[PDB]
RNA sequence: GCCCGUCGCUAGUACCGAUUGAAUGGCUUAGUGAGGCCUCAGGAUCUGCGGA
RNA sequence: UUUACUUUGAAAAAAUUAGAGUGUUCAAAGCAGGCGUAUUGCUCGAAUAUAUUAGCAUGGAAUAAUAGAAUAGGACG
RNA sequence: UAUCUGGUUGAUCCUGCCAGUAGUCAUAUGCUUGUCUCAAAGAUUAAGCCAUGCAUGUCUAAGUAUAAGCAAUACAGUGAAACUGCGAAUGGCUCAUUAAAUCAGUUAUCGUUUAUUUGAUAGUUCCCUACAUGGUAUAACUGUGGUAAUUCUAGAGCUAAUACAUGCUUAAAAUCUCAGAUGUAUUUAUUAGAUUGAUGAUUCAUAAUAACUUUUCGAAUCGCAUGGCCUUGUGCUGGCGAUGGUUCAUUCAAAUUUCUGCCCUAUCAACUUUCGAUGGUAGGAUAGUGGCCUACCAUGGUUUCAACGGGUAACGGGGAAUAAGGGUUCGAUUCCGGAGAGGGAGCCUGAGAAACGGCUACCA
RNA sequence: GUGAACAGCCUCUAGUUGAUAGAAUAAUGUAGAUAAGGGAAGUCGGCAAAAUAGAUCCGUAACUUCGGGAUAAGGAUUGGC
């Protein structure tokens, strides 16, 4: 049952100290590394199962490989992702139509649509305006405070 | 200190520039500081040529801890002395004392001249060697 | 790893200290950068407190200040000619604080010509103003005729990842020339 | 050991909190905050042990999470928030304010105050420094930094803090003859007037204090808090006014009620 | 009267003792030396002359 | 000049120790609790002393030690 | 709570121990054991070995929900799973090591790091998106599996973000260079910081100048209420917060650090120093000081006022027993500090670990 | 010349080139060598052989008649330029 490792370049299996962003190992803790045995990249009689991906189609089809087709489980969630998928324009109001899954559960079929992320929203614009106005207001308040402190300093230096 | 540039590196006070463009008087601008706690900056430190980056006056160290007094028992190292700090330790059961001492290795600026004897005053500085945590601040050649 | 603790490094009386408190992370050391010349490669070291140091390996260019005109031009390091701490560093051209290097001198040539313009070694009337201050040391201007300016490294390339420095001048310059003539 | 401690064992808590010994193994560890660990009073202690509003820590959290309690004008729903010296704790329900001042015995006394002076609070100037961009600032005893302080404000002075804008309204100078609270040491909780300040360069500065009854005691400069001038404290003093009756006259005062 | 030592009987306790005795631990000389870490490189294949 | 010594003051976590108050039914304990009521509650406390090493600040100058001007290279102006 | 008595003799007075006597939160054991309150308890020997089960997880109104989960015109409630964040470095246990080490009191950081908390703080960025960018992205999930077996995971198909990676808008006023430059962060050099802030004291705070960066920050985030003006339009402004963010200060801390103080032992008198011992210069390394390490140099450093070595059935202290006074003995153990997780060593993540209910190796 | 050297090895002066020859290259010999892995199991017995070896530096125990043991043992280095 030992998985194959992509770049080992051996016909046998060896132990490697695996890291977070690699195959054959899911770290159970931040920074954890485990020494696990993985099978080399070269196929041999040691393999119980090999994995193939069809990358060129030819003559008569096989069952459950082209006759069957599994639909993608999820439509796009981000606004620009839905636009890029549906071949829309930027000014096309991607809210109007979204992939809608009907859940025939309680004779209601209340369609469950995804929430949309990065959507340009009046709330986002209000937040942006609030941030910009707070920034400029703080800058003005600091400038006037510095002005009045300099006035205090000049007044108390004028005592001579 | 005997042709101060006598080591393999150029000996100089950091961030103290002798500008060769300006035709000043000394041409050898020397930095110094008042160490504080009523310790007078010696004229030797004021007008010296040594560098001694560990000097309490012309160096980068500061005197901020305990002020000890001791008797010089060794001057055999370079810029470092060992002072003997004699004291009497009380033994309560016998209501009596016993003579004890603790040697304290102390860095001595070239501004001072010390010999065996020569009761000195030393001020605590930051660690400047494995064993040295004190700098000579008054020579008091008693 | 490397420890900077003093639980080893036997006491001043010469007594060998017994061990306690197996090596702690807060007293670790690390290996020297051993900065070389050319083909800049800077590695980030995650240090204590979440901060970051920059091990400069194989540094090619650095910012060097004249400090007589206050210019601090960026230049390329030719090589290492003197090291007070280790001659092997000179031999292996290791970049390190206080190392005496040679810089290209061409940015300094350009700045001097564009600012004063008085044929140092081979808006109109600003040089008329800044002409009296155009004389420089013979031992500095003579280096431009060879295109190699002596400089001292002031940054710590193993710590900051930079190889900044200053051009040698005056007594420091004379000292390092005397050492160079004695060792060469 | 490997990082900051998060627990506070009982019998290791500050004694001023007057915590029961056989209640549990732990005391409320003051969170990081304005004043200190040892010099603070956690809101849970102030709410359950000094006022008896809440019966336990659960009810303390229930009080705090419905935004009743307010420290220095801010809601402060943190159960172990380190409220310390001269903090204003206002409860809007049971509408009343308290000023955290030390009684004569050194404990944080329950000191009921009115809103017209709960508006502000006093702060001892821990340091005066130049901030970034050359902006001066004052660091007060409660960790507050206030920018552009009056250029005559020095360390060991006191400043009246608006506590609505957090600015300097008035400032008292550390000088001989000014009223001082003692905020540490053996004489913690005592109120008097400065008689002399001994310098002790490199060491700790000492200060001699004469209370109203002419008792004179010397204490370190670290734990003297200027609160005004003679007879004119900028704050409402607690019931004892820092008189420090001896045990004999305390017994006489107690037995005068018979 | 009391008494001392050898020599006999029995019991017990240490000591010496061939075994170039044995074991354990610290320190140490000379060797071999896992592993992680830094570094000289290397380049599966995932990529848009570049990157991981 | 340099000390020792001694006074005084701040310091020396809490718990523990001595110790004040307090009918846990007494007590060991604990820091509680007390007051008259048909309240829309008033109130006393959780003191005080101690560690006499070392350090810090401070008064004293007996006792004990230490140093001065002798080839004057002395002091004062 | 300042006390003795019996035993050498035929008798005596002594020396002198033996014995008695009393206490022990001082252990064990024998016999006995009705009541109430309180409650030490695998320390001693074996820091010996461990079956089994549990002891670290965590969600708000406010990071990410299309569960093909439940409920009565994008989602709106609740919400398993997972991604993200935070925590897991606290606690608890034990006393093996450890004798100037730890620890206690006392110091220092003008010698450093510090998640968090609290307070303050960011108009400066650009060489055809901002009414808001990319997959350079994937988990969960669907489906196809391997292995006897592990909290093993492979291949294939989607999908987000406060994950990852990018990336503008804020004029105005303003001085220098010969139109541009000037925020902050980094590095170097230089200047001021006086006799124009602070300290006993600084190359301090801070500012200025010229440059420099395998780019640091300068919200493309979230909830709830909707207001005012208005060319009533995809208008302009605008509230309370949450979260995140640079620097500073603060707090919780940490790391080093001054002075003085440890039991027995000379049947330990010299020790340390080639392989760092003591100091100097330079460098490297560190968060930072420092022989912490490296190179060259000097020959130092400790010691009869007991070094160094050895023992400890030694963790230190607060304390405990007994005590006229002076003392003797004990302190594994309720609090504080240290150290360790079978023995060592190495290291990842992280603010913080040389972590062990983390990993890697060797040993058993 | 090398080298400590009247050692061994090569050479100059001088002397000799004299030992019955030629051809083949079996066994067994005599003399000289080598050997995988093991390492005294061979044998009366390590006989024979092997291993070591100069010099420089370090380090050197029991025991002792204090003189030794001692080159004890055990390590390192060595050319050329
Ligand atoms: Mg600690
Ligand atoms: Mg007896
Ligand atoms: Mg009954
Ligand atoms: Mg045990
Ligand atoms: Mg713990
Ligand atoms: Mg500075
Ligand atoms: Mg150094
Ligand atoms: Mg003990
Ligand atoms: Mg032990
Ligand atoms: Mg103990
Ligand atoms: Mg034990
Ligand atoms: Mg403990
Ligand atoms: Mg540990
Ligand atoms: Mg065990
Ligand atoms: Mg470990
Ligand atoms: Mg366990
Ligand atoms: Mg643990
Ligand atoms: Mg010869
Ligand atoms: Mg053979
Ligand atoms: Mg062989
Ligand atoms: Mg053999
Ligand atoms: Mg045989
Ligand atoms: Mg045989
Ligand atoms: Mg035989
Ligand atoms: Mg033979
Ligand atoms: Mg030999
Ligand atoms: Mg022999």
């Amino acid at each position: 049952g030992f998985p194959m490792k992509q770049g080992v370049l051996l016909p046998t299996r060896i132990k490697l100290l695996l890291t977070k962003n690699v195959s054959c190992y899911r770290p159970r803790r931040d920074g954890e590394r485990k020494r696990k045995s993985v099978r080399g990249a070269i196929v041999g009689p040691d393999l119980a199962v090999l994995a193939l991906v069809i990358v060129k189609k030819g003559e008569q089809e096989l069952e459950g490989l082209t006759d069957t087709t599994v639909p993608k489980r999820l439509g796009p969630k981000r606004a620009n992702n839905i636009r890029k998928f549906f071949g829309l324009s930027k000014e096309d109001d991607v809210r109007d139509f979204v992939i809608r899954r009907e859940v025939t559960k309680g004779e209601k079929t209340y369609t469950k649509a995804p929430k949309i992320q990065r959507l340009v929203t009046p709330q986002r614009l209000q937040r942006k305006r609030h941030q910009r106005a707070l920034k400029v207001r703080n800058a003005q308040a600091q400038r006037e405070a510095a002005a009045e402190y300099a006035q205090l300093l000049a007044k108390r230096l004028s005592e001579r | 200190e005997l042709t101060v540039q006598s080591e393999r590196a150029f000996q100089k006070q950091p961030h103290i520039f002798n500008n060769p463009k300006v035709k000043t008087s000394k041409r050898t601008k020397r930095w110094y500081k008042n160490a504080g706690l009523g310790f007078k900056t010696p004229k030797t430190a004021i007008e010296g040529s040594y560098i001694d980056k560990k000097c309490p006056f012309t160096g980068l160290v500061s005197i901020r801890g305990k002020i000890l007094t001791g008797t010089v028992v060794s001057t055999k190292m370079h810029r470092t002395i060992v002072i003997r700090r004699a004291y009497l330790h009380y033994i309560p059961k016998y209501n009596r004392y016993e003579k004890r001492h603790k040697n304290v290795p102390v860095h001595v600026s070239p501004a001072f001249r010390v010999q065996v004897g020569d009761i000195v005053t030393v001020g605590q500085c930051r660690p400047i060697s494995k064993t040295v945590r004190f700098n000579v601040v008054k020579v008091s050649a008693a | 790893g490397i420890s900077r603790d003093s639980r080893h490094k036997r006491s001043a009386t010469g007594a060998k200290r017994a061990q306690f408190r197996k090596k702690r992370k807060f007293e670790l050391g690390r290996q020297p950068a051993n900065t070389k010349i050319g083909a800049k490669r800077i590695h980030s070291v995650r240090t204590r407190g979440g901060n970051k140091k920059y091990r400069a390996l194989r540094i090619e260019t650095g910012n060097f200040s004249w400090a007589s005109e206050g210019i601090s031009k960026k230049t390329r390091i030719a090589g290492v000619v003197y090291h007070p701490s280790n001659n092997e560093l000179v031999r292996t051209n290791t970049l390190t604080k206080a190392a005496i290097v040679q810089i290209d001198a061409t940015p300094f040539r350009q700045w001097f010509e564009a600012h004063y313009g008085q044929t140092l070694g081979k808006a109109e009337r600003k040089w008329a103003a800044r002409a009296a201050s155009a004389k420089i040391e013979s031992s500095v201007e003579s280096q431009f005729s060879a295109g190699r300016l002596y400089a001292c490294i002031s940054s710590r390339p193993g710590q900051s990842g930079r190889c900044d420095g200053y051009i040698l001048e005056g007594e420091e310059l004379a000292f390092y020339l005397r050492r160079l003539t004695a060792k060469k | 050991a490997r990082g900051p401690k998060k627990h506070l064992k009982r019998l290791a808590a500050p004694h001023h909190w007057l915590l029961d010994k056989l209640s549990g193994c732990y005391a409320p560890r003051p969170s990081a905050g304005p004043h200190k660990l040892r010099e603070s009073l956690p809101l849970i202690v102030f709410l359950r042990n000094r006022l008896k509003y809440a019966l336990n820590g659960r009810e303390v959290k229930a009080i705090l999470m419905q935004r009743h309690v307010k420290v220095d004008g801010k809601v402060r729903t943190d159960t172990t928030y380190p409220a310390g010296f001269m903090d204003v704790i206002t409860l809007d329900a049971t509408n009343e304010n308290f000023r955290l001042v030390y009684d004569v015995k050194g404990r944080f006394a329950v000191h009921r105050i009115t809103d017209e002076e709960a508006s502000y609070k006093l702060g001892k100037v821990k340091k005066v420094q130049l901030g970034k961009k050359g902006v001066p600032y004052v660091v007060t005893h409660d960790g507050r930094t206030i920018r552009y302080p009056d250029p005559n404000i020095k360390v060991n002075d006191t400043v009246k803090i608006d506590l609505a804008s957090g600015k300097i309204t008035d400032f008292i100078k550390f000088d001989a003859g000014k009223l001082v609270y003692v905020t540490g040491g053996r004489n913690l909780g005592r109120i008097g007037t400065i008689v002399h300040k001994e310098r002790h360069d490199g060491g700790f500065d000492l200060v001699h204090i004469k209370d109203s009854l002419d008792n004179t005691f010397v204490t370190r400069l670290n734990n003297v808090f200027v609160i005004g001038e003679q007879g004119k404290p900028y704050i409402s003093l607690p019931k004892g006014k820092g008189i420090k009756l001896s045990i004999a006259e305390e017994r006489d005062r107690r037995r005068a009620q018979q």
